[PDB]
């Protein structure tokens, strides 16, 4: 009855992990660190929908900054502000989670609403040993994923 | 207890560090992550699974390295990794300030309110870092 899609859910849950869940780095959008927010690049911007995209230099697995879109209200695209400009007076933090970390834990660590976007990185494994980014992960794919888990309601 | 520590002059600080047991990377648990420009950007990497910081800054330095202090300072003190945790903030064994710090770093309107201790530590003062460190940790147990 509604009992088992309740103990299916609360199953599906725990067992997902934030790596289940994560968009892998291949599908991130994402932008270099030489970027120039000139008016063709806002345009490639507030097209995505992302409202926090990952600001990277040199390699899209070396991510340095964070970009909020609501930064971009107040821009003009005449102007051909660098990138750099933005990054450095806003400065936001950047999350870093591990692939192992959990559904609840992770969600947790929103729950004090400073931060929306976590990036997903793996204890790769010869040679050094090294953090290993894998994709990033948001509140809303977790809330997607307990409401389409239709524990609620 | 898994701590972390973040400060400039990351072989120095390091250095430190060794001094209480009788760099550049991962190192009570405390990880010294190295203070190299470079580096300093990819600090974040490391944050996950922290219970306490323990920040370092080299009062003596020029200027412009103590802007990069309080710059790193504000950065650790709104990560929302850091933000719920306490941390506390200790330099030199002599120096040619405390007043001046906290005026300086805007610790006493935005440091308001929260497990946070600012305390002077000398590395030739092993007393007081051992109060220093023993205020952290009774700020670690709440």
């Amino acid at each position: 009855k509604e009992e088992l899609n309740i103990i299916q859910g609360a199953l599906e849950l725990r067992t997902k992990t934030v790596e289940d869940v994560m968009t892998p780095l291949r599908d991130c959008f994402m932008i270099t660190g030489e970027a120039i927010l000139d008016f063709n690049t806002m345009s490639e911007i507030m097209e995505s929908g992302y409202t926090r995209i990952p600001v990277f230099e040199g390699e899209r697995s070396n991510i340095v900054d964070l970009l909020f879109v609501k930064d971009l209200a107040f821009v003009d695209p005449d102007d051909c502000t660098p990138l750099k400009t933005i990054t450095k007076f806003y400065n936001h933090p950047l999350h870093f989670v591990f692939n192992d970390t959990k559904l609840d834990a992770m969600l947790e660590e929103f729950k004090k609403g400073k931060s929306h976007l976590a990036i997903v990185q793996r204890v790769n494994n010869e040679g050094d040993p090294f953090y290993e980014v894998l994709g990033i992960v948001t509140l809303e794919d977790v809330i997607e994923e307990i409401i389409k888990s239709e524990i609620l309601d | 207890y898994d701590l972390v520590c973040i400060g400039l002059t990351g072989s120095g600080k390091t250095s430190l560090l060794s001094k209480l047991c009788s760099t550049t990377g991962f190192s009570l648990n405390v990880k010294e992550l190295g203070g190299a420009d470079n580096i300093r950007k990819y600090w974040s990497r490391y944050y996950q699974g922290s219970q306490g910081v323990i920040f370092v800054l080299d009062s003596a330095s020029s200027e412009d390295d103590l802007e990069a202090a309080r710059n790193e300072l504000h950065s650790a003190l709104q990560h929302p990794q850091l933000c719920t945790l306490p941390f506390l903030i200790l330099n030199h064994q002599d120096k040619p300030s405390v007043q001046e710090i906290k005026k300086y770093f805007e610790l006493e309107p935005l440091a308001r309110g929260k497990r946070w201790i600012l305390q002077p530590c000398s590395l030739d003062d092993m007393d007081a870092l051992k109060d220093s460190f023993s205020q952290l940790i009774n700020l670690l147990e709440e």
